[PDB]
């Protein structure tokens, strides 16, 4: 058939408007773009002088000057880079999607040390976000000095300059809009510059008129150091960098500097601070303090995808030279990249901690600040759970005041220690003196003391260490490596007190699930234990105390209480004899309740109504003191025989 | 590891696929009977050394009901032929296992399986309401169909048996279930006949709570709270109509008859029988039923009478806690029932709940100021408390002084 | 100046609690050399049913939340869903043991197509087999299964409501949330989880058709006397108590999802 | 000096690359854009047909069809809109940033009821995010059918179409990239359409093959009812919209249909659920629930800037015409706009809650699920405490089981009250029976019972209500407007009881700050109270369970404990007499500790030993049972 063929066209007027109004969300970036263009201009001249030094005959200092002018509502940026010839000036600034730097890089041969920022061709025009008019003055070594002028009117002009020679380089003058004058203030400048530039290879000097004279203040004093081989960096150097980066008067605790090669190129510095921040779990700004740079230009911060939350205390920098960006250069074009970055950053953080742990003194300093984060990692990171667990330290019944690892536990333990025993509670003293661990102490078994509330969750998730499961000494069914003779004696004793098992349950029918004869008590007449499933003491108080929780769940998850009796206590034996003689003896009923309430307190449970515990005691005190009974106390017949 | 089971022959006549294997000898005691719950070791190997995962891998003894077919046949038989302490590993022939089904994931179809069985102990069936072991059944040879007799059923059973070390001779019994005294037999045999299948042949053992009680007679040389065992053969029965198929009429009619019967039993001192009769009211009328208003009112009167008399029976039977529950039900129906309230107070005094006893006798007088007995009760309750308080005062008279001394020894 | 702290999410154990609660598969049967008379199969299954049904009661009593409902409500819920639960239980065992059109009732007894000699099985096995087929097709996990079984217990109420209604409603949301977790846990997905959910909610809602068609045959078998069928006394009782609730339209179906 | 003037030009090859590779953040977008172009095509013809009905002679049903074809690895979109003439294929598709839609709008009479999506002129090319080649077939009423083709290589072609007649409309055929074929799946297409374009006015039908036949499913079955006048919408209609929107099965509890007509214009529907919302399935935790649409097209759904977190259980839609958008149309330009929207959404939510409060039964239903959020809103966002506090409800000592407002408490205040009394604790019952409220009850004063852990945070902001000061009944210095005669009696008795204060100050020196004679007590011998400034027992027990705890704050927030003595109690008088007789009597040393320990428990403090307490009791019991020492 007949086919007509056409080239694509573009409407310049609309295209110009889109660049100005729809590509960028934050006007402050105009400065970023102008600075980046200048740093490229400087790299290109540097590259050329590398093989032919005469290129710098026109001047050797490579630097960027920022010169605001209040009086004219203008801002001038001056570099000392190559500059542009008349032909380039027209072709590169007059063509909306052309890029001279891209062409330059294409011209360059492999092995060049040149890394340039840009390739899109539309960045310059961002000047019009704040400028009314833009003037560009430039001098190239091979041409006359020329002045370019425009506004986004759809045309532009070129004339020969008549002013002072620049020697070489490009000078960009913005004439600002009346309401954009905030960009002429020194404070605002410096804030923008610090945020978006910072690691530019050339110095930036800001020229400020003061009480007049010009105060020449240099920015970019801190150099990136991640670019250096780590072998070559001293600890002092890392420390100074760190302090500058975080405005932290204190040094780092630890640092990991590494690189990744292949597919995605990386360099990164990860620092561990010596103090956890007070707002570590409270600040509402995004938690990951990792800044992402591309070709040393800041791109993104506060990115959730880079690091799992449990590691939100690591401070650091990630820098790459090959990731795709969107048009505004404010975010990555493809999210799968972040998936990879995250995998590698986590892997190396764990290596750092593992190594850190070999130094016991330093590990203590570390653990004391960040043990909370490790524990959260146990709950959430299902892949590194088997590595994170080796970083845990606990006080135990053996260990005096030292905290020990789980590995340490498991080498001191005994041939019959098929299980790892632990107890949880509010504080070390209460736990240490608990009835629940006395039998274990008697036989020389070690018990791990878990104190922080968070531990209640970790034990769920942990289950076992090297094949040995964890068991709670506060639950029913605790297995001890008892002798067979001991087991037989314990069973013989169950043929006794049968009546108390029943009587006590009846007294306390509405309060407990079971009354049983036990063996974990070698002190105390009784204790309360929880059945194998459901919330235990501590788990319940913690949940009840949360600021924001649905209490409807407490109608499902609750302890089932069993009361354990020590048959070799004198109270119990006396009650057996007394109760068998008279099961309705009122004094038995009252003392059984008192023992029950006492057991709840000693076992870690609160009382339903503490007042009526207190009243029982007060009554006994009054009798004990001889308080006269005057205050403690006040002191047809066949109808009910009817058979119906 | 797997045993060399291929070296073991088959148990005599066990064409049922049961292996003649003994690894451990027993205690020499007898075999379990049908219905006995036999507590056993159970682990083993499946075809060609396949591991069998079971309850004794964690030392959890399995409770097995012999002769009911709840396990593969070879296992059921091994229990029947094993003594306590004996250990067998049975190469169950496939037909007596899962056959061709190939019960996945671990049983190949037509697989020979090796099960390790040990008997630790056994008991007969508990035929009682609570696990007291009051009525124990050991089935001898028979029982078929899924029907069983119930209260009001007319039952034909042959009974022969023992008491102490002497025997009851054989007699044929044709009777209505629940008429224990007109069998002049233990209460327990009602409860036991009610669980028998047609043709059933079994032995039933009775402890004192089911064994002859106030039904016991010197003519059999049997005291109340007797030790008994009987051999029963259930031949037939006429099952009584059940509440789920009964009319609102029939429920009230039968409850009325029962109230009258219960009244008599109570008056005759047959308090257990009275109790058993009054309970019949309760299930016919508590069971969901659509009654007319007149019928509902009759039902309410009958329900109240049961609950009041049940409490009364419980008081006579010294079940004071039960008396509390039954009188409370009566009081839910009638909150001012003089008898229910008075009786609740008595039950409390009976177990020394003096304060509660007083609360009820005080209420009786508030409603019925002329209940002279409530005044009498109320006064006793008060004095009983006073006496105890005096004892406590003496008990703790020097409590602090003695503790101060103990604390410093 | 003191502000609330945030908390980690506590992991529910409702599925593992259910794993502990669940009863064993019960044995029942007759020697296979005995002819498969239609009535023999049915009587055997009624006896099995009776035992399974009572096991389901203690199973229910043991369930968190449910156990705190007024007893009358507990009995009501058990009656209305008893067939949903039994049908679901059968479908599971069947499909897990085999992809074939088998009804695996007990380790002792499996009914293949050639043994379905009862007009009811010829007509209704398509639904019994449907459930097995869907569980097979959908590769349903055990965690999802348990969550769903619990929800079936909670699938219907009297049109007049429950006494502890404001508890019932809690319990229902509680288990919906647990099922949602059972799904997330096997999928690892986002939007696919709602879709998986609806693949499954539609079962639970279509289960009402499965039950009513079977229910009518169950009632016909019990009430008429066409075969030598013995019933457990407990099933005879539930059947006559349930027939009028059903036939009078007093049962409200709670259908989770429509569309 | 001669000055040369130049026009700006553009490099087409690079321009095309930027549009395809670095404008769009995702690939879902290509469908989003093609559908929007079709709805504009349909509106243009619909409009013209209003003055000249013959425009529809070529076909009257206005609809959009989606037809995937797995076999050819293609996807076809068919509209029944206005179509394009040969001239337009060249001018509108061959020119970057040309927009026919924009020109059309400019040419309209000012009152035309037209709202169209588009103005940038680049969305068409988003097709190349997933396509290797694009073919466009079109029929305009005034011209022949033509076929446009391009691989985006810097040229395109136009041919006369020799295939089947269309009658009218545009058909876009994408030849998909070999490696991006998930877009041919029914599942994926439905997900995308529902997310981005479910409120497009014309029906969209998806055509797929199944057991075979073609299953024709309409996807946009729900109408954007917010465009309707609110007075014409019934509750059933709102309820259905709500369920559809949220995939709920439960109905809504309340709805507010609101509009704004100022510098900004928008409409919104805000719904309150009958059950607190929850993350049934994986989503971003703490995602908010207000979705923002422009001209019925979805823009974004988790913009924190839109509404405070405490109101994140409101579900809803904001639909606003004329907001400036980013080139990707995924983000809003000029964020100051969101600030304005937020102000208005909050204002109206508060009005809605106020309205619910009128219906006591419904308010309870509300409050039972959402009272936490109200409380958070007291703590946070202080400018609204003045309204939020009136939505609070509490149990009090005078309400039985009703919860009442602070206004009811105020109504019932005695003329001598300047203070509102409250107590905090763990349960209703533990507070109700507390010694601390016994005297207040004696004098007929009402006490508010605060129970939830959150109440402790909240109470620190609510210092005043209608000019009255809020005070606690468990602290030092509690004022009760009693007659001075009582003060005189205490001064008269302190002369004999200070001796115990001194003895008891030595006992327990390390445990309490002081021992004083008090009057808040009636029947207990003693109690423990908190200092005027410091933290209460309830504060300590909750701080201890925060899990994400600091250490310096635990030392810092520890409570100071003061012991108060009831002089009039028989135990205390006996104690005075014995203690004076012998300061070092061992019996006194132990009685004092026992009373102290008991007081902590009844006062709500955890007993820290706790074993000693148990042991003291065990000895008492042994004597009670007649058990000797040996
Ligand atoms: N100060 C300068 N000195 C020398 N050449 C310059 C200067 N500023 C701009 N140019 C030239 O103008 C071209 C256009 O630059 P512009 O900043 O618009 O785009 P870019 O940097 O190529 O793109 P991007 O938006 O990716 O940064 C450059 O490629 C370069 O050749
Ligand atoms: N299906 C269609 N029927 C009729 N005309 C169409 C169709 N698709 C595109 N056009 C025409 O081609 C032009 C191309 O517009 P395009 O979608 O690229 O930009 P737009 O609508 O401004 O989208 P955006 O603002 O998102 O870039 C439209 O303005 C319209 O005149
Ligand atoms: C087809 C129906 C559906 C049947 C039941 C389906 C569910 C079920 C699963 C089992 O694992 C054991 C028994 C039961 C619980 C059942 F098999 C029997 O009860 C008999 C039954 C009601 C039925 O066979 C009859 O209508 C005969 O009464
Ligand atoms: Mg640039
Ligand atoms: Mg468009």
């Amino acid at each position: 058939e007949e086919v007509e063929t056409f080239a694509f066209q573009a409407e310049i007027a609309q295209l110009m408007s889109l660049i100005i109004n729809t590509f960028y969300s934050n006007k402050e970036i105009f400065l970023r773009e102008l600075i980046s263009n200048s740093s490229d201009a400087l790299d290109k001249i540097r590259y050329e002088s590398l093989t032919d030094p005469s290129k710098l005959d026109s001047g050797k200092e490579l630097h960027i000057n920022l010169i605001p002018n209040k009086q004219d509502r203008t801002l001038t940026i001056v570099d000392t880079g190559i500059g542009m010839t008349k032909a380039d000036l027209i072709n590169n600034l007059g063509t909306i999607a052309k890029s001279g730097t891209k062409a330059f890089m294409e011209a360059l041969q492999a092995g060049a040390d040149i890394s340039m920022i840009g390739q899109f061709g539309v960045g310059f025009y961002s000047a019009y976000l704040v400028a009314e008019k833009v003037t560009v003055i430039t001098k190239h070594n091979d041409d006359e000095q020329y002045a370019w002028e425009s506004s986004a009117g759809g045309s532009f002009t070129v004339r020969t300059d008549t002013g002072e020679p620049m020697g070489r380089g490009t000078k960009v003058i913005l004439h600002l809009k009346e309401d954009q004058t905030e960009y002429l203030e020194e404070r605002r400048i410096k804030e923008i510059v610090k945020k978006h530039s910072q690691f530019i290879g050339y110095p930036i000097t800001l020229f400020v008129e003061k009480e007049k004279y010009i105060d020449q203040e240099e920015l970019n004093k801190t150099k990136p150091i991640w670019t250096r081989n780590p072998d070559d960096i001293t600890n002092e150097e890392y420390g100074e960098f760190y302090k500058s980066l975080t405005n932290d008067w204190e040094d780092h605790l630890a640092v990991k500097h590494f690189s990744v090669e292949g597919q995605l190129e990386f360099r990164a510095l990860l620092f561990v601070p010596r103090r956890a921040p007070f707002d570590l779990f409270e600040n509402r700004k995004k938690k990951n303090n990792i800044k992402l740079y591309v070709r040393r230009v800041f791109i993104m911060d506060n990115c959730e995808e880079l690091i799992p939350e449990y590691l939100n205390f690591i401070r650091g920098v990630v820098d790459s030279e090959d990731l795709p960006l969107n048009i505004s250069r404010e975010m990555l074009q493809q999210s799968k990249i972040l998936k990879v970055i995250r995998k590698n950053l986590v892997k190396k953080c764990l290596e750092l901690f593992t190594e850190l742990a070999e130094d016991k003194e330093n590990y203590k300093k570390f653990y004391e600040q960040f043990s909370k984060n490790i524990k959260l990692g146990i709950h959430e990171d299902s892949q590194n759970r088997k590595k994170l667990s080796e970083l845990l330290r606990y006080y135990t019944s053996a260990s005096g005041d030292e905290m020990v690892s789980l590995k340490d536990y498991c080498t001191r333990m005994k041939e019959n220690q098929k299980h790892i025993y632990y107890i949880t509670g509010e504080t070390k003293d209460q736990v240490a003196n608990s009835a629940f661990v006395e039998r274990l102490r008697k036989h020389g078994l070690e018990v791990i003391y878990m104190i922080e509330p968070i531990d209640e969750y970790c034990v769920q998730q942990l289950k076992e260490f090297e094949g040995k499961t964890l068991v709670s000494v506060t639950k029913e069914g605790l297995e001890l490596p008892e002798d067979e003779e001991e087991k037989k004696k314990q069973e013989e004793k169950k043929t006794k007190f049968e009546n108390l098992c029943k009587i006590m349950k009846d007294i306390l029918e509405k309060k407990v699930e079971k009354v049983v004869v036990s063996n974990r008590l070698v002190t105390s007449p009784c204790c309360i234990v929880t059945s194998t499933y459901g919330w235990t003491a501590n788990m319940e108080r913690i949940m009840k105390a949360q600021a924001l929780r649905d209490n409807s769940t407490m109608g499902y998850m609750a302890a089932k209480k069993h009361l354990e009796i020590n048959p070799d206590h004198s109270i119990i034996e006396t009650l057996r004899q007394k109760a068998e003689a008279d099961k309705n003896d009122k004094s038995v009923k009252d003392l059984v309740i008192l023992l029950y309430e006492t057991a709840l307190l000693s076992s870690g449970f609160s009382l339903e109504d503490p007042q009526t515990h207190a009243n029982r005691i007060y009554r006994m005190i009054k009798l004990g003191l001889g308080i006269d009974e005057d205050d403690p106390t006040a002191d047809d017949t066949s109808r009910m025989e009817e058979v119906d | 590891a797997p045993l060399p089971m291929e070296g073991v022959d088959i148990s005599p006549k066990q064409d049922e696929g049961v292996l003649k294997v003994i690894k451990r000898e027993g205690t020499g005691t007898e075999m379990p009977m049908i219905g006995d719950r036999v507590f056993v070791h159970y682990t083993g190997w499946l075809l060609d050394g396949t591991k069998f995962d079971s309850s004794l891998d964690r030392k959890d003894k399995f409770s097995f009901d012999l002769g009911k077919g709840e396990v593969i046949k070879a296992w059921d038989i091994a229990i029947a032929t094993m003594k306590v302490g004996e250990v067998c590993h049975i190469t169950c022939k496939p037909e007596y296992a899962y056959g061709s089904a190939g019960s996945p994931p671990k049983i190949p179809p037509n697989a020979t399986l090796v099960f390790e069985v040990e008997l630790f102990e056994f008991k007969g069936e508990d035929l009682t309401e609570e696990e007291d072991g009051g009525i124990i059944r050991r089935i001898q040879t028979r029982g078929e169909g899924y029907a069983k007799p119930n209260e009001g059923a007319i039952v034909e059973v042959a009974l022969e048996g023992y008491y102490k070390d002497k025997l009851f001779d054989q007699r044929e019994l044709r009777f209505e279930i629940g008429e224990g005294e007109n069998l002049d037999l233990p209460y327990g045999l009602e409860r036991a006949i009610q669980r028998m299948e047609k043709g059933e042949h079994s032995i039933v053992y009775l402890k004192p709570s089911y064994a002859f009680g106030s039904v016991g007679k010197e003519k059999f040389q049997i005291p109340p709270n007797a030790e008994l065992k009987y051999e029963l053969h259930l031949k037939s029965f006429e099952k009584a109509k059940e509440s789920w198929e009964m009319n609102s009429e029939e429920k009230l009619e039968q409850s009325t008859i029962v109230k009258e019967r219960g009244t008599v039993y109570f008056k005759e001192g047959k308090y257990k029988q009275a109790l058993l009769q009054y309970k019949k009211i309760v299930s016919w009328l508590e069971y969901e039923s659509s009654f007319s208003n007149e019928e509902a009112q009759k039902a309410q009167a009958l329900r109240l009478a049961s609950h009041l008399n049940l409490a009364m029976c419980h008081l006579k039977l010294q079940a004071f806690s039960a008396a509390i529950e039954s009188c409370n039900k009566a009081l839910e129906l009638d909150s001012n029932n003089e008898k229910g309230l008075f009786r609740r107070g008595e039950a409390h005094l009976a177990v020394n709940d003096f304060e509660l006893a007083r609360a009820d006798f005080q209420k009786v007088l508030q409603l019925y100021p002329n209940n002279k007995a409530a005044k009498t009760q109320l006064a006793v309750c008060q004095q009983r408390i006073r006496r105890q308080l005096a004892r406590e005062k003496k008990l703790y008279a020097n409590m602090f002084e003695r503790l101060a001394e103990e604390e410093n020894k | 100046t003191i502000v609330p702290a945030t908390l980690p999410q506590l992991t529910p154990t409702l599925v593992s609690l259910l794993e502990v609660i669940e009863p064993e598969v019960l044995y029942a049967g007759y020697d296979s050399s005995v002819p498969d008379s239609t009535w023999r199969i049915m009587t055997t299954l009624n006896m099995l049913g009776g035992r399974q049904v009572i096991a389901a009661v203690k199973w229910a009593k043991a369930i968190p939340g449910f156990r705190n409902l007024h007893l009358d409500d507990q009995m009501t819920l058990l009656q209305y869903s008893w067939m949903s639960l039994m049908a679901f239980a059968l479908g599971w065992r069947s499909y897990r043991q085999s992809s074939a059109n088998l009804l695996c009732f007990a380790p002792d007894l499996i009914i293949n197509e050639q043994r379905m000699t009862l007009p009811c099985m010829y007509d209704q096995c398509k639904h019994m087999l449907y459930v097995s087929s869907e569980l097979h097709r959908l590769q349903v996990s055990y965690e999802e299964y348990l969550c769903m079984k619990t929800l079936l217990l909670l699938s219907s109420v009297p049109k007049d409501g429950l006494k502890s209604q404001e508890l019932f409603d809690e319990i229902r949301m509680t288990y919906i949330k647990e099922l949602g977790k059972a799904i997330v846990k096997r999928e690892g997905n986002s939007s696919q989880n709602w879709q998986r959910f609806y693949q499954l909610t539609k079962l639970l809602d279509s289960m009402h058709e499965v039950v009513e068609n079977l229910l009518n045959y169950c009632f016909q078998t019990f009430l008429d006397k066409t075969m030598s069928i013995e019933f457990p006394e407990m099933l005879a009782e539930i059947i006559t108590n349930q027939i009028p609730k059903y036939s009078n339209g007093n049962i409200k179906k709670l259908l989770f999802h429509q569309k």
